[PDB]
């Protein structure tokens, strides 16, 4: 796809 | 609560949050950088009032966050984010909120937090962080 | 401890660690992927022996780690990682070790663990992870 | 700026 991607860490809190 | 996702940007200029010293994190808003311009992220508001605001004005670009840490725990029977602490290469801001429940921390040896997403109802329910080099 | 740093690779095929119920995590060795080929990492061994080995063999490439968690605590004067748990898109492996002390967890919404660094002495003192798309 | 490539690193924990 033409959508750029980024590392994401998480989530912290409610499951 | 209501989901938000600010997306990814170039860096962080300022964080504006609210907290209550007996409950949790409330409001959450970020001024990012975007290729050298301030990008005023939307104000993600708690459903309720009574919080204390704090403005974390970073000296961007020389100043940047090295660790986000805090506590998650129960408030009125929801698991929420109860406290946050932002440590940069220059100083520590927080803890804001209540330092009780389950610790968590994201230290960073290399790279930058460039974005936040998560969910706020009466309090900040959960959040994640976009990371980049 | 002796500090170690595997560096960055393409992905993880296999984890070999060891633990002792009485104490903490002892040895750690990763078989990485490197451009679609296994590459056997350096075996990072404790100063002492007596641990119980385990091998975590992932179904690479379709299986990958989504969350690392564990506990840190004090063993005979040493503050160390006393247990570890590795959650993939497929299964949970662990906990291995004593699940008492201060918790930690790294959960991942997007991206891959591609590398490990840290320090091992009598037990695993600390570790970090390289992250990549 | 060097010839060594880089990567995001999080940690340590311990």
């Amino acid at each position: 796809s033409g959508i750029s991607q980024t590392v994401i860490v998480g989530p912290w809190g409610a499951k | 609560g209501k989901a938000f996702d600010d997306g990814a940007f170039t860096g962080i200029r300022e964080i504006n949050l609210s907290y209550n010293k007996e409950t949790a994190i409330g409001d959450f808003q970020v001024v990012y950088d975007l290729n050298g311009s301030p990008y005023v992220g939307q104000n993600h508001k708690s459903f309720i009032t009574g919080f204390t605001p704090v403005k974390i004005s970073l000296d961007f670009p020389s100043e940047y966050i090295m660790e986000v840490s805090g506590y998650t725990g129960n408030v009125s029977g929801y698991v929420v984010v109860r406290s946050l602490t932002f440590k940069t290469n220059k100083k520590t801001y927080g803890p804001y909120g209540v330092t009780s429940g389950t610790p968590f921390n994201l230290p960073i040896e290399n790279g930058l937090i460039v974005g936040f997403k998560g969910s706020i109802g009466y309090w900040l329910d959960y959040f994640s962080m976009y990371l980049s080099l």
